[PDB]
């Protein structure tokens, strides 16, 4: 209660940030798709944002039976890859890829 | 024929509109056995289907371009033309009922007023003089036209208004 | 220390917040409200703010007129003005991609390019023009009128000019000279524009200044005029041949009374269109010579405001003391001219689409749509003025004791009744129009559609065959043949009538079912709402028993306080703000049934209308879901088109309507207390301190932030109609 | 894997009897997404009697739960410090509640 | 049990009490009488 | 009773430290110094934010805004029953007292305390906004 | 996510009249209408309703039927809680039948 207005200083300031560098990427690439420049997007084409933490956490899970949970015969989830389950002609699970659209919503 | 529109027990659309409508819930029937419970619910909704649109091309509905029926709300285009049990006749019978439900409430809450505590019976209702009045306000056009006719139906000025009146 | 920027607020000028900037940007025009203001100087502010109002006016139809003479298309769009897209203006966009370039690249143009939907080109072609040089003439003309009107409000702000304040309130002069020369002569020179050059460049005929005083309008040039054989003008009228900008089918004569349409153009014809402004010239002519000038005749609008007293009092004093209360009054001078100007825009979009004036109108589908939309959104603007500039006036200009016992007086003593009253017809329309339409909707869930409740609107289709639509078969007035009011006219307008409101391709007295009775009571709903609070706030701006000293606090305050219960948006101001929510919708309940209407018309389509626009799905999905479909297709990850700029902008309304919602929503006291955070914030970042602020920053008031999300809210409302609007008619056709 | 989850029937009075779809197995109702099908098959039940006795096994609970209240509350209400035991609360909804309850689980 | 049937008496269980029974009314009226869109009768 | 001096040699309550405190206003325009006697040593609430003890005897306490010390003054007041008074502290060194402004507060008469901002009249005797227009600034009618 | 996701996904919903998930289009329609209602308490303020309360309770008088428990506008935290609620209902209810309406029938 001391210090409440630092807290909620940098907590609104990375609100600010977090709105900016998040919300912004979406009008960029609306104006950017607008005015013709798919180029110049945020996308998985013309200026990659990977998430790459996720990624490399989706593959030391997907990983994981053979080094780190050696009595694993399969990892938690097929989201972090490998074979898809599919039953009865539908998906069950497969694979989640993430990509720049990915990180967006995540941010 | 009052505005063009053509009666539903002559129309093609409303014909139509019945067959489509058969169409579907045959449609649906055909994937279930003879004696089922949807085959005989969709059976029912056939004849119930069925049914309607034959009552409301009895009772002499005018229908339009796409064969749904068209009310008529004028009186005088509905009494000449046989349309009044459509918008005219449920007219009266709707204000009947209202202005029972509102001379009933408006006979509870002046029977309430000279209470010592007003206030609790209208949150905890008397169901005694509630039904009393409830059973005795059918006769409530009479009693609020002779209530009119006395005065006795309006405030005077001594209703709270605001400092420019 | 004290500031300088709100010279007319001195406690403004020592507010050490930034509260000081948006108070003064919003107190500028309160003239009445300034530091040192008198009633003679708020007069001629006035009158210098008018003259500046008129130059910008003229200004703007002069960049209008110099960009499409210059960035348009108008000497092509007049050779084949059924295919040629009208151009507004070029774009010079350093942020355009090369697709982009590519796409607004339109109407036969060089380069990026905006199609206009104002409809400009039309009516400028009507009028006669056929000439990018005649469009750059007019801009040269109406900037130098604009410079004139420019120095005319700097002249009459001069000492040896600044008028005296009685000669503002001489209403009998100003009357007469605004009806007989500024409405009636001005018709009168219309007439002659008409005649002299828009009818003969109709004819083919070029008729510039170079020979307006070489040939004749008239075979029979004013020996008809000045012998009273009048209706030789009426000899030879443009027959059914004819083709508009040549001589095929011309005709002679130039005041006609054919009625109807122009059967090439779908639009008036331009002869009756100078029979119409002669007569509205004479007209206006003689009403200009009604009331009392230096001249010893006319009348004293005084007398006959306290003369109009009715014997029973049924009135009170009747309209004794109303002249003294409207000529000493600037608001109630104000709502009367907003009240007027508004209905009065409201009939320039209920007529100019039905009965269009300009050729290859009716045909410009997108510009149809433009022009009603937007001035019937103007004229609920308006008309929220009005009543809002009424209330200011109870306020600031009502005295009680001056209007003892008149018409206005009694107005406010039987205020409740008025507010109730209006508050019954909205909650019983309200409550079953939704009924009706939510009934449809669960009847059309539920598979049966013949169960709606469609109620014929016989009594709009009985004044239609009134009119002479037989579609109906009343056979009342002018659709039976064997009646007087068809036997009398035969010979004049009837013929024309006829043929244009028994054609269903046009626009004139469309055909209504029961989609248009409910949609129509939806438009009742929301004007009786609107005008409720209006009204109410108006009433009460005075007094409220939650708070019968409203007066003593202005027209726009915050609040009372949390005290007695809560006064928030307890002021006229706020009233006047939540009637601008149900204006927007009523407009825009207004401008959807119009534009679902004609798009259906415009499709050939209108028993998809007849059949949808009974329950709300129909016009979720068949009028905004599919309609959309274009619009939001304007950009996607394979491409863009030109429609790109209104999806764009659609998105744009999206967002700052939205926005507004934050101003409307969270109120004032989270963002002050989340700013005393950020002061700390800045006051104690290093390499930051260093730099300070002058104005302390405070949070939006509680008026300010009403007046902003209302802002944002009306623009992005504004914005996103207009963009869905125009993309899905322009996508179409 | 072809017949939809559907546990509510619609009364057919005004017309809501289209709301009873056709969602297999011979059945017409309301196609339901709470996903108890899956969870009573992944319990075991494979019969309506045994949906049926745990409804009013349900039921007894229910009275039971409310009979509770109302004697802790009427009839024997605990003092301040036996809800103050929060060392107790916790060893107790740590065992018995969430280690034995998964244990029972698991038998 | 005269405070029980005050409590009944008062206005959220006398409301659900009448709407309930207003509502079983209506019900049972378009059961017996299917699609009632005119008074034809 | 006269008007007390304000005593710089009066210490403060034990408090740990804040982010509430004293702003770039305090060094600008003005603060305020609220005063009390107690009787003991007390955890009280600072308004700033957190608590703060008061010390046995004087004490003293800086505040930025004027509504911080009369709360902490009805508190003081309400919850401990003393009797503080504060001033109002210029950058300049210019002291102003503000609180017991005769001595006692004031809900309290003093019999000799003038009656300002009062208007003899009834609220619904007040003017219409069209008498005071014109009047060089807005006004409203109560003046 | 206008076009592909909320345009696109839409169509199942609006077009779910005369279907077994027409009541989900119906619960479309009334959350849209509750979610908008919730404006008329967000956007306004008591003080406006007091008063047009009072105008109305004047015509409630005038006919002798002014209730004796007295015509209050809602409390302003009264407003504000009912505003939140229809926005949250209706947004969530146009989210639940739009997500159901979808998904029953692609899945
Ligand atoms: C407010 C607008 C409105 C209007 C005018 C209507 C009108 C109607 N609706 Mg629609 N409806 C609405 C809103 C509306 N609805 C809304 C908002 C919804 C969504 C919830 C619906 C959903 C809906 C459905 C789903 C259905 C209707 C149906 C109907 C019909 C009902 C006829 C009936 O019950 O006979 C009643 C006839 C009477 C004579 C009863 C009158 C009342 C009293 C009892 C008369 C008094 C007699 C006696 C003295 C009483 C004895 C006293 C007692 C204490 C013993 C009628 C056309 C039904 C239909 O078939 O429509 C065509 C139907 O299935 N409506
Ligand atoms: C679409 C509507 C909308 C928008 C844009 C915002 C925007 C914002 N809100 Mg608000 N809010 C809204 C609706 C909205 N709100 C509603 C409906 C409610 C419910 C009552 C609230 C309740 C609310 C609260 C309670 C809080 C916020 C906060 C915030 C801020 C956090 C994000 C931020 O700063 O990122 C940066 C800004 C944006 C992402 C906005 C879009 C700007 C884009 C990126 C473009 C920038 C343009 C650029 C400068 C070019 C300028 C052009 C030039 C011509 C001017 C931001 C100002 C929080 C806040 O202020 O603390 C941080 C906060 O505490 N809002
Ligand atoms: C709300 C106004 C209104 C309007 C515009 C009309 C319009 C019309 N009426 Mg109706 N009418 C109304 C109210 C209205 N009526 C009412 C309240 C009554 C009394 C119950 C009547 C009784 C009535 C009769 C008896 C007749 C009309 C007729 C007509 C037509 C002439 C025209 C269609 C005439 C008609 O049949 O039109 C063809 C006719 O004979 N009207
Ligand atoms: C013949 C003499 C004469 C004339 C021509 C005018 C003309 C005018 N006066 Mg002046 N005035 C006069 C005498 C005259 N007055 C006298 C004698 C007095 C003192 C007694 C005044 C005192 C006075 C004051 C105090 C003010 C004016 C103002 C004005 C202007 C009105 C605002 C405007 O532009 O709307 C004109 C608008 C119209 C004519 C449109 C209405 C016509 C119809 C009904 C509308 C519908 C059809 C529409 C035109 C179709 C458009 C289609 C297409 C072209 C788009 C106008 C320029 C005001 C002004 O602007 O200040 C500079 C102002 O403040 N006058
Ligand atoms: C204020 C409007 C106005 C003005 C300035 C003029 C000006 C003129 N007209 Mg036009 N005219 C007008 C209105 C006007 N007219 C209207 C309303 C009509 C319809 C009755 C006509 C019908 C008309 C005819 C039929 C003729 C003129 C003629 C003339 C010229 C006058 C010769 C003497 C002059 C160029 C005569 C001429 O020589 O034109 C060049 C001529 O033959 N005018
Ligand atoms: C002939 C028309 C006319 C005239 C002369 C006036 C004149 C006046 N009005 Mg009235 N008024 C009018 C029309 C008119 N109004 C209309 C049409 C409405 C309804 C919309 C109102 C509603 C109204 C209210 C509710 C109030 C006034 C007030 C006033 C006074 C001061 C205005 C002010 O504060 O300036 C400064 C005004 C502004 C700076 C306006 C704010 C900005 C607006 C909303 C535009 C924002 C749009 C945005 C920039 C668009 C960006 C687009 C981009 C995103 C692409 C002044 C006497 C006030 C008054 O007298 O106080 C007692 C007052 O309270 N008027
Ligand atoms: C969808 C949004 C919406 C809706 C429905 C309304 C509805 C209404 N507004 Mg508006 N309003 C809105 C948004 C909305 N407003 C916004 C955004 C603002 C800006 C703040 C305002 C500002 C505003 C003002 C300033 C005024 C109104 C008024 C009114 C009333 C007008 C009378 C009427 O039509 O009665 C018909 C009523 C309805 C259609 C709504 C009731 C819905 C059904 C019929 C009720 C029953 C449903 C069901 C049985 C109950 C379920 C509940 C429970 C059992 C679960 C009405 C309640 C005026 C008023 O109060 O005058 C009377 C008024 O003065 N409103
Ligand atoms: C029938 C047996 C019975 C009786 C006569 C009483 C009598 C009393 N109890 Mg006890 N009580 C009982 C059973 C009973 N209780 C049970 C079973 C419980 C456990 C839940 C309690 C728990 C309890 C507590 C914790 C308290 C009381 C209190 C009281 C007193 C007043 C309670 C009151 O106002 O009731 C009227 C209240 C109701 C009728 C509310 C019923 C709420 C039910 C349980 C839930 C219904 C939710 C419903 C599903 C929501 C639907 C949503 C809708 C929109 C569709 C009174 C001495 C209070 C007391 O002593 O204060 C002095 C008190 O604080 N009781
Ligand atoms: C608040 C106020 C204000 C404002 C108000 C307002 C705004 C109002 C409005 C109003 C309005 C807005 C009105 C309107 C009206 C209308 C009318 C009144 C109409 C009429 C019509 C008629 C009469 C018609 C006739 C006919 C027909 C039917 C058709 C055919 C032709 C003929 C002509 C036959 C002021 C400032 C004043 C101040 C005071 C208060
Ligand atoms: C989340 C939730 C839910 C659910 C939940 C659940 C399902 C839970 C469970 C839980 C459980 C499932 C629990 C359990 C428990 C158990 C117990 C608690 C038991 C006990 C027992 C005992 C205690 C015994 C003992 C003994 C014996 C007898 C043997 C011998 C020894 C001894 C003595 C030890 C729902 C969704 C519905 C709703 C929301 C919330
Ligand atoms: C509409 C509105 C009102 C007016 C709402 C009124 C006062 C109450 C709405 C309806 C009440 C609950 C009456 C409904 C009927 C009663 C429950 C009694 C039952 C009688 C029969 C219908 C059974 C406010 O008071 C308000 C206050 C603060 C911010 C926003 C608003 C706001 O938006």
């Amino acid at each position: 209660i001391r210090h409440r207005d630092a807290i909620i200083s940098h907590l609104n300031w990375v609100c600010i940030f977090l709105g900016f560098h998040s919300f912004g990427l979406y009008i960029h690439n609306d104006t950017m798709s607008a005015l013709g420049r798919p180029q110049d997007m945020f996308s998985d084409t013309a200026i990659q944002l990977q998430p790459v933490f996720a990624q490399w956490i989706q593959n030391t899970h997907f990983l994981a039976p053979q080094l780190t949970a050696p009595n694993a015969l399969a990892a938690t989830s097929l989201t972090w890859g490998g074979d898809l389950v599919a039953v009865g002609g539908k998906v069950a699970m497969m694979p989640i890829s993430l990509g720049t659209s990915d990180f967006m919503v995540h941010h | 024929d009052i505005a063009g529109l053509t009666p539903c027990s002559e129309s093609k659309a409303y014909a139509k509109l019945e067959k489509k409508e058969l169409k579907t819930l045959e449609k649906r029937l055909k994937q279930y056995e003879a004696d089922s419970a949807p085959a005989v619910a969709l059976k029912a909704t056939m004849e119930r289907t069925k049914a309607r649109f034959a009552n409301y091309a009895k009772a002499g509905l005018l229908c339009g371009n796409d064969g749904l029926p068209h009310l008529i709300a004028d009186p005088g285009l509905a009494l000449k033309y046989g349309h009044a049990g459509e918008v005219f006749i449920p007219t009266f019978g709707f204000l009947y009922v209202a202005g029972y439900i509102g001379y009933v409430g408006r006979q509870y809450l002046i029977a309430v007023k000279g209470e010592a505590k007003p206030t609790d019976k209208e949150i905890i209702i008397d169901v005694p003089l509630a039904t009393k009045l409830a059973w005795q306000g059918a006769g409530w056009p009479l009693a609020a036209v002779q209530e009119l006719q006395r005065g006795t139906l309006l405030e005077k000025e001594e209703n709270i208004t605001v400092s420019p009146r | 220390a004290t500031k300088l920027f709100p010279k007319f607020s001195q406690g403004l000028a020592q507010d050490p917040t930034t509260r000081r900037i948006w108070y003064g940007l919003a107190m500028a025009h309160d003239f009445e409200s300034h530091d040192g203001m008198t009633e003679e100087n708020l007069y001629q502010k006035i009158f210098a703010s008018h003259f500046g109002q008129l130059s910008i006016i003229f200004l703007w139809t002069s960049g209008n007129l110099f960009h499409v003479a210059w960035q348009g298309n108008f000497e092509q769009w007049v050779t084949d003005p059924v295919h040629i897209r009208p151009i507004a203006h070029a774009i010079w966009d350093p942020h355009f991609g090369q697709p982009a370039v590519e796409a607004f690249t339109r109407g036969g143009a060089s380069g990026p390019v905006n199609i206009s939907t104002s409809g400009v080109y039309q009516w400028w072609y009507t009028i006669g023009m056929r000439t990018n040089q005649d469009l750059y003439v007019g801009s040269v003309f109406l900037a130098l009128v604009s410079a004139i009107f420019l120095f005319a409000g700097w002249l009459h702000l001069q000492p040896n000019f600044q008028p005296s304040l009685s000669w503002f309130k001489d209403a009998e002069s100003r009357l007469n000279h605004h009806l007989s020369g500024l409405f009636g002569v001005s018709s009168l020179a219309w007439t002659g524009h008409l005649v002299h050059v828009a009818i003969p460049e109709s004819r083919g005929q070029h008729v510039g200044w170079d020979n307006f005083l070489s040939v004749l309008p008239h075979p029979q040039g004013l020996t008809p005029f000045f012998t009273g054989n009048w209706a030789a003008y009426a000899q030879s009228p443009d027959t059914a041949s004819h083709v508009f900008g040549t001589a095929q089918g011309s005709g002679q004569a130039i005041l006609t009374f054919l009625g109807g349409f122009h059967p090439q153009t779908q639009s008036l014809w331009l002869t009756d269109m100078a029979h119409h402004h002669l007569a509205i010239a004479v007209i206006f002519i003689v009403a200009g010579h009604m009331y009392r000038t230096n001249f010893g005749i006319g009348h004293r609008m005084q007398a006959i405001l306290e003369a109009h007293t009715p014997p029973s009092g049924s009135l009170g004093a009747g309209h004794k003391g109303l002249f003294d209360t409207v000529n000493n009054s600037l608001h109630f001078q104000l709502g009367l001219a907003l009240a007027s100007v508004g209905t009065i825009t409201s009939l320039v979009a209920q007529h100019m689409y039905s009965l269009p004036p300009y050729a290859f109108q009716a045909i410009d589908f997108t510009t149809q749509a433009a022009l009603y939309t937007h001035h019937q959104y103007i004229a609920g603007f308006i008309m929220c003025g009005a009543f809002a500039h009424g209330a200011i006036f109870f306020i600031r200009d009502y005295d009680p004791e001056q209007n003892k016992g008149n018409v206005l007086a009694r107005m406010l003593d039987h205020k409740e009744a008025l507010i109730s009253h209006l508050s019954w017809v909205s909650l019983f329309l309200g409550f079953h129009t939704l009924g009706l339409y939510v009934h449809n909707d669960v009847m059309q869930a539920f598979g049966t559609p013949e169960k709606q409740i469609l109620i014929e609107p016989v009594f709009a289709q009985w004044i239609q065959a009134a009119h002479g639509k037989a579609l109906y078969g009343f056979d009342f007035l002018l659709s039976s043949k064997t009646s007087a009011a068809f036997a009398n006219g035969q010979s004049l307008w009837l013929p024309g009538w006829l043929d244009a409101i028994n054609n269903n391709q046009n626009s004139l007295f469309l055909t209504i079912g029961p989609g248009d009775f409910l949609v129509h009571h939806a438009i009742a709903l929301g004007l009786h709402t609107t005008t409720l609070i209006l009204v109410k706030g108006a009433l009460d701006a005075r007094g409220s028993k939650l708070m019968p000293d409203k007066k003593d606090f202005g027209y726009s305050f915050p609040c009372d306080g949390p005290g007695r219960g809560g006064t928030c948006d307890i002021s006229a101001y706020d009233a006047f703000y939540l009637a601008v929510f149900w204006m927007l919708n009523t407009i825009g309940w207004v401008t959807f049934y119009w534009h679902w209407k004609h798009l259906t018309l415009w499709q050939g389509n209108v028993a998809q209308f007849d059949e949808s626009s009974t329950y709300l799905m129909g016009w979720l999905r068949d009028y905004l879901w599919l309609n959309s479909s274009q619009l939001i297709n304007g950009y996607n990850p394979f491409g863009m088109n030109s429609l790109s700029v209104w999806a764009w902008t659609f998105l744009f309304g999206h967002l700052i309507y939205a926005t507004g919602f934050m101003f409307l929503i969270s109120w004032r006291g989270y963002w002050q207390e989340l700013i005393e955070t950020l002061v700390w914030a800045h006051e104690k970042t290093p390499l930051a301190n260093l730099v300070y602020w002058k104005d302390k920053p405070v949070a939006l008031s509680i008026v300010q932030a009403r007046l902003v999300g209302l802002a944002h809210f009306s623009v992005g409302y504004i914005f996103t109609y207009a963009a869905f609007l125009i993309a899905s008619t322009s996508g179409r056709f | 894997t072809h017949i939809k989850p559907s546990a509510q029937v619609v009364w057919p009075i005004v017309g809501q009897e289209i709301l009873n779809g056709d969602v297999g197995g011979g059945f017409q109702g309301i196609q339901i997404t709470s996903g108890f099908f899956q969870l009573w098959r992944a319990s075991g039940i494979t019969s309506e009697l045994q949906l049926y006795t745990t409804a009013i096994g349900g039921l007894v609970m229910a009275a039971a739960m409310f009979f509770a209240g109302w004697f802790h509350y009427h009839k024997a209400a605990p003092k301040l410090e036996w809800f103050q035991n929060v060392e107790s609360m916790l060893n107790h909804h740590l065992g018995g509640l969430l280690g034995l309850g998964s244990l029972a689980w698991a038998g | 049990m005269k405070d029980f049937t005050t409590y009944l008496s008062t206005a959220p269980v006398i409301a659900t009490i009448w709407f309930t029974f207003t509502a079983g009314l209506l019900i049972e009226i378009n059961r017996y009488f299917p699609d009632p869109l005119v008074f034809s009768f | 009773w006269t008007v007390p001096t304000l005593n710089p040699d009066t210490p403060s309550p034990i408090f740990g430290g804040s982010t509430g405190g004293l702003l770039r206003k305090a060094q600008t325009e003005e603060f305020y110094v609220i005063t009390w006697e107690a009787k003991k040593e007390q955890i009280f609430e600072m308004p700033t934010g957190g608590a703060a003890i008061m010390r046995q005897g004087p004490n003293l306490l800086k505040f930025g805004k004027k509504e911080q010390c009369l709360a902490l003054t009805t508190q003081l007041r309400n919850k401990f029953k003393l009797t503080p008074c504060f001033y109002r502290v210029f950058p300049d060194g210019k002291v102003q007292y503000l609180h017991p402004a005769d001595g006692v507060y004031p809900e309290k008469v003093n019999a000799g305390r003038v009656g300002a901002n009062q208007n003899m009249r009834r609220i619904g005797q007040n003017v219409n906004p069209i008498k005071v227009k014109f009047s060089g600034r807005m006004m409203s009618p109560a003046e | 996510w206008l076009r592909d996701f909320l345009w696109a996904q839409s169509s199942q919903v609006i077009q779910s009249y005369g279907s077994a998930l027409s009541a989900y289009g119906l619960i479309f329609l009334g959350a849209h209408f509750v979610w908008a209602f919730s404006l008329m308490f967000l956007f306004s303020g008591r003080g406006y309703w007091q008063e047009l309360i009072e105008s109305i309770v004047w015509a409630h008088n005038k006919l002798k039927v002014a209730p004796a428990i007295q015509p209050r506008a809602l409390s302003i935290t009264q407003g504000r809680a009912v505003g939140v609620a229809h926005y949250l209902l209706g947004g969530i209810a146009t989210t639940w039948s739009f997500f159901l309406a979808r998904i029953i029938s692609v899945g």
